[PDB]
RNA sequence: CAUCCGGUCGAUCCUGCCGGAGCGCGACGCUCUCCCCAAGGACGAAGCCAUGCAUGCCCGCUCACCCGGGACGCGGCGGACGGCUCAGGACAACGGUUGCACCCCCCGCGGCGGUCCCUGCUAGCCGGACACCGCUGGCAACCCGGCGCCAAGACGUGCGCGCACGGGCGCGCGCCCCGCGGGCGAGCAGCGUGACGCAGCGACGGCCCGCCCGGGCUUCCGGGGCAUCACCCGGUCGGCGCGGUCGCGGCGCGCCGAGGGCCCGACGCCUGGCGGAGAAUCAGGGUUCGACUCCGGAGAGCGGGCCUGCGAGACGGCCCGCACAUCCAAGGACGGCAGCAGGCGCGGAACUUGCCCAAUGCGCGGCGCGCGAGGCAGCGACGGGGAGCGCGCGAGCGAGGCGGGCCCACAGCCCCCGCCGCGCAGCCGAGGGCAAGGUCUGUGCCAGCAGCCGCGGUAAUUCCAGCUCGGCGAGCGUCGCGCGGCGCUGCUGCAGUUGAAACGCCCGUAGUUGGCCCCCCGCCGCCACGAGGAAACGGGAGCGCUCCAGGCAGGCCCGUUGGCCC
């Protein structure tokens, strides 16, 4: 068909980035980078409708035209230049620190975090290329490019400072870890289990703490911390609220309106 | 292409199947004169909004008690019902639901609750006043006659804080 | 206007398939470059044909020449190449001289002569090193690669081979 | 044909405006090498491959033969 | 008579459904298409068209009388209608070859009443509706 | 036609079915006549390149077409005619293109070779010729 | 979300269909007091088009200009995205599900980064070679000529480390098989070893790698009618050797065989055939429809054929064949509104040659413009929703008008203010079905009415009028169609003695259906439970748009929400 599209319609552009059906026949489109189109959020909504920062979608692109924000501690300033998981973001005019996490819905939240937590950044290991002339490699969530006694799956603490390897967060039964994709985004639990079958789709069992035994594909896992979350995890620590545990909390915030 | 085909719009009024029936008919002419009805399209609103939520409570029905999403939607479609002021506050049951009719949505009315209130003694005067916008609902003046009061509001509603009783300036013939 | 788009093709029932779209880019075809054995060079003229995503293929057209191995010693070096003897897809290939991967051709034992002085490796190259020309078949696409390296005949094909054209 | 046999896919579907399967058939094209001895009757376990030919995309990976001819009896393997 | 019944009988009961399903004079008009080819008002709601001759139609007993039609050649299909004026005297606001827009009698192609062979009456002549100038809202 | 011609040899008596070069939607044109011929006793009416004739389509002929003495122009011919430079030249197909009584082409188009003499007679055949020989 | 009534007779009970009764969505007639919301030339013409507009943005060089204000050309990026419309296309498209160990992919993101030379070097870093612009000129126009001169982060050349290096090579694991990796479910990789090529990029380091965003294909299942279509196909079906392509493949070619399909409907034909997400109607099951919003396809009068590019077999590129045109000085030139307005043809049927990039995006580069994308207004009874035409004894507006406030790219409209204050209805009927005159006029089987049964033949409950009354309501009538009705299509759930209908009889192949019986597993089917795969949409939580149809808002906040299901 031609050659590659360059928009996303407002229906089109995925649910978790949340933007309101009408006001706008289509959503703004990530740019080809660190992650992908419906695994990562745009900058300009983060600021723009998020934060509310900036009034129009224009008046954002103006903000990181002059260096204002920055991600994994580069500038990265593109306003729709993907912010995905994991990811240090952080104003140095507000002077806030945010990792980009996953809510229990599924939505992507900005939770502040300790300068010692932008010090580090997690990202999944995907499997190791042997390309550059032989010199082993493997590329992350975030796309970045080694230490031999590694596999894929596992999660690198990689600091954005070094820029090499620091904790490895190896995949085995017991580690707790996130669930990246599926219906239980953002849900955080030990991996109870793994059937592998020999053939594609590893299946994917994971003990909750309060003991539902919550599911997945083998690829949407992610580490996050070999032993303890390792990362500031936002309030719900993945508890799963309900529908009706949502109606409380809903009432009750209807009742301090 | 031009979100105002993204805009969408319902049918809250029903026809009857059966469309002349002189006992019906003459039912809904003596509800027209009653709850000052302007046209038979003013009950079907209210006629369809009772035969839903009275559906809604059979759907609940074939459901277990305290069924996850029977619970859920329990609570909720009795809260709206009394939060109105429409179903017996405590029954909160679907069987109380079921025995719901139109004279209670009737009674919502705005011009309803002001005929109640003494304020136009005449639901076709507490039309006439609501037109005027001689009515306000604690601090919203309404120009619509049938603003559905929620329960609470009916401490609220009184003659508007605009010219009227106890005027702010000349109101009607004193004006003219 | 070439193209390997499977819409012309009709179906395993032998039925006519409706065209549902005209000839597209990507599905097109180029027309084959027969390379052709320059045979006395007494030229090499290789052809450099852009490819989708800006690619490049280098396209032989006329050439003489080429690396050649001699698998058995594993001694490898760049070989003069004589007449295309043996296509086995057509017998008017041969005599056309076009070269393809697979074309079986005749060498000149000039360079690889120096395994005469060499004794018991294997005994039909020796035979081939004394003569003129050594029997050896094509391993690379002439017109895709734009080389048409080969390895000289050894053993079994050689075996079958020699009995297919040298006899009459 | 020489190196390749038509394997018989026979399938059930599901009608639910009246609810009753009706039985299908459906024949693939299957490579098969020399290893394997092939008699009509038998029963074969496939495999997917980068199309071999025009209608060939799938080779035999296991045969398994059966006495004589078991009739047919529509078995969806 | 078993109405095949089978757990795999499933084709059968398709089958005798599709054949069957044609019998029905209602659903045959509908879907065989012929209607559409033969329709002098084919898929339309009504159509234009220039009066061929204004003719009165004997009706059929035990009412008589001559109720006044006019003949009416369409210009989409250049098929003749005889379409009913209706109403009292509204032949008279008719001139032979005006201008006339008609549409069916409302039996979906089968004559009306005692009009013998009217599956069509007219609803407009030169762009004025004949109620409209017959109730004298819009004059000729 | 334009200025005064000069006497080439005519290849073509009536009854000569000629092809036509116009895209009309005419194949083969039908001689009934010459226009300007008075002729003698028992002397068939001939005509040359660039001479009017009075042609019929064919059954091959678009029906439109068919039916109709319609005037042609002949812009080929086999025969061989001198032309007054000595060149005598000759041309592969006896052809025609329908032409209304004023000189405009009832064709939009005309295929092949037109001779000269054709080209210099009609203005309209010249600018549609690709080729004048 | 489970409902009927009127019509065969002297009456009766049936079958049987006719007609009503409700809804949707288009025409059509008559009328509409506002406010809000809103479809809009798809409907056998993907017919044809006048006019204006729909893709530019920057300087990389600036010698003109003239203070970096900076044109003009070259240079880079984009013009393939976006808008439009369903013509084609019936194992196709399209959808879920797979595979690329058979692959291509600019920007961007995260990394690697030895580039042989004989040499020839200027590598303190080089050439020649042109636009622009002068200077003379053609042409009716279009469009370009020659001269002279000068530029570029343009282009051409060019040192540069033998784990130099793009490619393509020849050779490098194995012992019945099955279990460690850089690996994988799997001999895949990446190299060592011996040659060849001298690819890039290098005159401001990118060679290259991955991720990714799309493609290119591919697996499996679904995927219209017709038997007054029963036999089909012949690169068709396999294998083999080449080419060709980004790549697999009869994808093209030779060669070699004899296949591949089919009553489980092949092939052939037809289709006023885009497909699904969905829509309409509705107890349940069904039925019906998929122009248009979202997605995927396919096309830009019709066929072909192409270069540029990272990507187009591009048509707001080019080239040609075929139509049908326009300019014209007659020599020549130059097309494409299935973009947006607007014209015309046609049809029963469908809007302004309207205004702006400020949002909503996107293009171009850190410093702002381009966009008939989109927004905004105009028309607008497609339709949806909210109020009016009174009420009071005399109470009182909103519909309006006029200035504000405010809104808005600016207007406006709404709303809020002060003043001024003009309430303002129709369209079908009354014999029944089916609601509402055992009133007076005319007329006299005429005129007419009447979906249906019926009325009218000089005392019409049926017409033409008056009068009354009824039903709906700023809407009401009329016609076409879908659905329900209709269990009158019957899987649920129809009938065949006599209302329509058991083949005259029998064998019979496919097809379909097959007594019981073994508990204990293996494959079936089957059933439950997961996992993963866009929303809008339907439902639904929470929420006072003054009420509502709405919208995902809102509020002194779950980490405020926008769950959750499909």
């Amino acid at each position: 068909a031609r050659g590659v599209r360059k928009h996303l319609k407002r229906l089109n552009a995925p649910k978790h980035w949340l933007l309101d059906k009408m006001g706008g026949i289509w959503a703004p489109r990530p740019t080809n980078g660190p992650h992908g189109l419906r695994e990562c959020i745009p900058l300009i909504l983060i600021l723009r409708n998020r934060l509310h920062y900036a009034n129009t979608y224009a008046e954002t692109s103006m903000i990181l035209q002059d260096k204002n924000v920055l991600i994994d501690g580069k500038p990265r300033t593109d306003p729709t230049f993907p912010v995905g998981f994991m990811d240090v973001f952080e104003i140095p005019k507000v002077h806030k620190t945010f990792r980009v996490l996953y809510d229990v819905k599924g939505r992507f939240t900005l939770v502040p975090i300790q300068s010692n937590e932008a010090g580090f950044k997690l990202c999944r290991v995907q499997k190791i290329f042997l390309g550059d002339k032989g010199m082993p490699y493997l590329s992350t969530h975030d796309a970045r490019t080694p230490h031999p006694d590694i596999k894929t799956n596992d999660t690198i603490k990689i600091n954005l400072k070094t820029g090499k390897i620091d904790e490895w967060y190896k995949f085995d039964i017991g580690k707790i870890v996130m669930v990246t994709g599926g219906r239980n985004c953002g849900r955080i639990g030990t991996i109870q289990a793994i059937d592998k079958h020999m053939g594609s789709y590893t299946m994917i069992r994971m003990k909750d703490t309060e003991g539902t035994e919550f599911l997945t594909r083998l690829c949407n896992v992610f580490v996050i911390g070999n032993d303890s979350p390792a990362v500031a995890i936002p309030t719900t620590k993945g508890i799963r609220p309900d529908i009706i545990k949502n109606r409380e909390l809903r009432l009750r915030s209807i009742a301090k309106r | 292409p031009r979100i105002s085909r993204h805009r969408n719009s319902s049918k809250t009024y029903s026809t009857p199947k059966k469309p002349f029936t002189k006992p019906r008919l003459d039912a809904e002419l003596k509800l027209c004169g009653e709850y000052g009805l302007k046209c038979k399209r003013e009950i079907y609103r209210a006629r369809y909004m009772l035969a839903k939520i009275r559906r809604t409570a059979r759907n609940l029905l074939t459901l277990d008690e305290n069924d996850i999403k029977r619970r859920f939607e329990g609570a909720a479609l009795l809260r709206r019902l009394h939060m109105l002021g429409i179903l017996d506050e405590e029954k909160d049951q679907l069987d109380y639901v079921l025995g719901l009719r139109i004279e209670d949505i009737f009674k919502r009315r705005l011009q309803s609750v002001i005929v109640e209130s003494k304020l136009a003694k005449s639901v076709h005067h507490a039309r006439n006043m609501i037109k005027a916008r001689h009515i306000s609902v604690g601090g919203q003046i309404v120009n619509i006659p049938s603003y559905m009061v929620r329960i609470s509001n009916t401490s609220r509603v009184a003659i508007a804080d605009t010219s009227s009783l106890a005027p702010n300036g000349k109101p009607g013939r004193t004006k003219r | 206007g070439i193209t390997h788009d499977k819409m012309y093709k009709r179906s395993k029932t032998g039925a006519v398939q409706g065209k549902w779209h005209k000839k597209r880019k990507y599905n097109l075809g180029r027309q084959p470059a027969n390379t052709k054995l320059i045979v006395k060079v007494t030229g090499q003229k290789i052809s450099t044909i852009r490819c989708r995503g800006g690619n490049i293929k280098r396209r032989a057209l006329r050439l003489s020449h080429g690396s050649f191995a001699w698998g058995s010693a594993d001694i490898s070096h760049k070989a003069r190449i004589l007449q295309v003897v043996y296509n086995s897809t057509s017998n008017e290939l041969v005599r056309t001289n076009t070269l393809v991967k697979g074309c079986v051709v005749q060498i000149d034992s000039a360079p690889f002569k120096s395994a005469l002085s060499n004794d018991t490796l294997d005994k039909e190259i020796l035979d081939q090193i004394r003569g003129d020309h050594i029997l050896a078949r094509i391993s690379s696409r002439p017109g895709q690669v734009g080389t048409a390296d080969g390895y000289i005949l050894e053993g079994p094909e050689l075996l079958f081979y020699q009995k297919k054209l040298a006899p009459k | 044909m020489q190196r390749s046999i038509i394997v018989r896919r026979d399938y059930l579907h599901f009608v639910q405006k009246y609810k009753r399967y009706e039985r299908r058939h459906k024949h693939v094209a299957a490579h098969l090498s020399p290893c394997f001895r092939v008699k009509e009757g038998d029963i074969v376990t496939i495999g997917e491959c980068r199309p071999l030919s025009k209608t060939i995309r799938f080779n035999v990976i296991k045969v398994e033969p059966v006495s004589e001819a078991a009739k047919k009896r529509f078995s969806p393997f | 008579s078993g109405k095949t019944s089978g757990l795999y009988t499933a084709r059968k009961l398709r089958t005798i459904r599709r054949i069957q399903r044609w019998a029905d004079k209602r659903y045959r008009k509908a879907h065989l298409g012929t209607w559409l080819k033969a329709n002098p008002l084919e898929g339309a709601c009504m159509a234009r068209g220039i009066v061929t001759q204004k003719i009165g139609i004997s009706a059929k007993q035990p009412n008589s009388a001559v109720r006044k039609a006019v003949r009416v050649q369409l210009t989409k299909n250049s098929k003749k209608i005889t379409a009913f004026v209706p109403r009292d005297g509204s032949l008279t606001y008719i001139d032979n070859n005006d201008e006339v827009l008609v549409a069916g009698f409302g039996r979906a192609g089968r004559a009306v009443g005692d009009i013998p062979g009217c599956r069509f009456k007219v609803i407009k002549v030169a762009g004025i509706g004949l109620l409209a100038l017959f109730l004298r809202k819009r004059e000729k | 036609g334009i200025g005064n011609k000069f006497r080439i040899s005519c290849g073509l008596p009536v009854g000569a079915v000629i092809n036509c070069a116009d895209n009309s939607g005419a194949k083969s044109l039908n001689m009934i006549a010459v226009k300007n011929w008075k002729g003698h006793l028992n002397r068939f009416p001939k005509a040359s390149v660039g001479d009017m004739v009075l042609i019929t389509v064919g059954r091959d002929g678009k029906p439109e077409l068919r039916r109709k003495v319609t005037p042609a122009v002949v812009v080929r011919q086999r025969k061989v005619w001198r032309r007054k430079d000595g060149v005598w030249i000759y041309f592969q197909d006896n052809a025609g293109v329908i032409i209304n009584p004023k000189g405009e082409l009832k064709g939009s188009s005309i295929t092949g070779p037109v001779a000269k003499e054709a080209a210099d007679r009609w203005p309209k055949i010249s600018t549609t010729a690709e080729c004048v020989h």
